[PDB]
DNA sequence: ATCAATATCCACCTGCAGATACTACCAAAAGTGTATTTGGAAACTGCTCCATCAAAAGGCATGTTCAGCTGATTCAGCTGAACATGCCTTTTGATGGAGCAGTTTCCAAATACACTTTTGGTAGTATCTGCAGGTGGATATTGAT
């Protein structure tokens, strides 16, 4: 029963993100647009991070190289470290 | 009376090498370098905060090349890699 | 034999999720996602556990802030069902587009 | 005595680069072939504007690059757009762009 | 309206994951002292360019008219919400090993430093040139009919 990965971004799942926002009524068609905005979103930051990564020579992705990425996209995370 | 300095000669050198009979109004000239200080300054920056992040003092041409990756989109960024790369590699072979 | 009207159970959803905190994407699948498009920057890596959760509190962050235009979007045109059109609107705005 | 340009091979000015990266405070050393790599990425990234720019001038029948010749050239430019997305070129203007459904008949 | 299904609220119970208190330690700040460097305020003044003003040059304010756009109304049909469960994917936890990170090493390349050359900026005076804004005069575009 194979599956692509951003698939594995369910309709629930979806459903549950777009609740927290406040969204009561939600088009079929939906669905697949969310997965493109967190395909490109998630391609803009791992680039960044990896980039980080190959810079101090590792081969392993660290928080650090993750809320350095997000810090230069303008979106910055607590939590996690720096 | 003071002398203020800018990136017009070389802007203008430039300018001839891809356009020879093309001039440059001297607006469009402050605004090229407005754009030369500006991409320097952003650069400049990444490496510094990329130097820091990994505990280094030094800016190399290393750190300027994680800077340009990070900082340009996609196509400038493979072009000024490699003439940045060029340029070294020319210049480490020169003395 | 007893039916909650289209709706009712929406609300008290949006309810439910507005109180609470937690992630709402299961863990894995959005593991081998970001694994996925990692892969294509460079291969044979490894993520810090933590790297992965600061990933999805940042992108579900993003998409919640996300759907809230997009519901704003929908709104201003006098529906309250979003549609791409509205998620297209609002990237637009945010000059994402 | 070769400037450190011509050992590069660049217009740009490798020494004065050099020197801007020492006072701008970027870290406590400057390695060598830092300003020589930056000099190279400032006069690509310049020689890829005023190509374009160029052709917007001769493209207006005009021999002079002005203001609105580059924003055309970055504005026309998919990756010149998202560097200067952020950024306003004075005497500019903006692309002619008319959106459909405002046009007349049907 | 009543009525019944089911969601929601709250008081109380409790095991443990996650918070905290405590001791011995050490490398590493943070602080104290003395010898040395310099950044910048102040005081003076050349001189750019800002506020100010008078005449000239063109955009703004206003009222009338009606074209066509917005917002209300109604309606039918399409499309997404609700629904119940065992399949199947995710979660949890137990276990080898990859690689991150701590440590010592030693030299290529960094800073510092002092005469020596080069050059980019400006400043004073000169001649050049692209094109803006004026013209007339041939070619659309638009809207009445």
């Amino acid at each position: 029963v194979l599956r692509d990965n951003i698939q594995g971004i369910t309709k629930p799942a979806i459903r549950r993100l777009a609740r927290r926002g406040g969204v009561k009524r939600i088009s079929g068609l939906i669905y697949e647009e969310t997965r493109g905005v967190l395909k490109v979103f998630l391609e803009n930051v791992i680039r960044d991070a990896v980039t980080y990564t190959e810079h101090a020579k590792r081969k392993t992705v660290t928080a650090m190289d993750v809320v350095y990425a997000l810090k230069r996209q303008g979106r910055t995370l607590y939590g996690f470290g720096g | 009376k003071t002398r203020k300095e800018s990136y017009a000669i070389y802007v203008y050198k430039v300018l001839k090498q891809v356009h020879p009979d093309t001039g440059i109004s001297s607006k469009a000239m402050s605004i090229m370098n407005s754009f030369v200080n500006d991409v320097f300054e952003r650069i400049a920056g990444e490496a510094s905060r990329l130097a820091h992040y990994n505990k280094r003092s030094t800016i190399t041409s290393r750190e300027i090349q994680t800077a340009v990756r990070l900082l340009l989109p996609g196509e400038l960024a493979k072009h000024a890699v490699s003439e940045g790369t060029k340029a070294v590699t020319k210049y480490t072979s020169a003395k | 034999p007893h039916r909650y009207r289209p709706g009712t159970v929406a609300l008290r959803e949006i309810r439910r999720y507005q109180k609470s905190t937690e992630l709402l994407i299961r863990k894995l699948p959005f593991q081998r996602l970001v694994r996925e498009i990692a892969q294509d920057f460079k291969t044979d890596l490894r993520f810090q556990s933590s790297a992965v959760m600061a990933l999805q509190e940042a992108s579900e962050a993003y998409l919640v802030a996300l759907f809230e235009d997009t519901n704003l979007c929908a709104i201003h045109a006098k529906r309250v069902t979003i549609m791409p059109k509205d998620i297209q609107l609002a990237r637009r705005i945010r000059g994402e587009r | 005595a070769k400037t450190r340009s011509s050992r590069a091979g660049l217009q740009f000015p490798v020494g004065r680069v050099h020197r801007l990266l020492r006072k701008g405070n970027y870290a406590e050393r400057v390695g060598a072939g830092a300003p020589v790599y930056l000099a190279a990425v400032l006069e690509y990234l310049t020689a890829e504007i005023l190509e374009l720019a160029g052709n917007a001038a001769r493209d207006n029948k005009k021999t002079r690059i002005i203001p609105r010749h580059l924003q055309l050239a970055v504005r026309n430019d998919e990756e010149l757009n998202k560097l200067l997305g952020r950024v306003t070129i004075a005497q500019g203007g903006v692309l002619p762009n008319i959106q459909s459904v405002l046009l007349p008949k049907k």
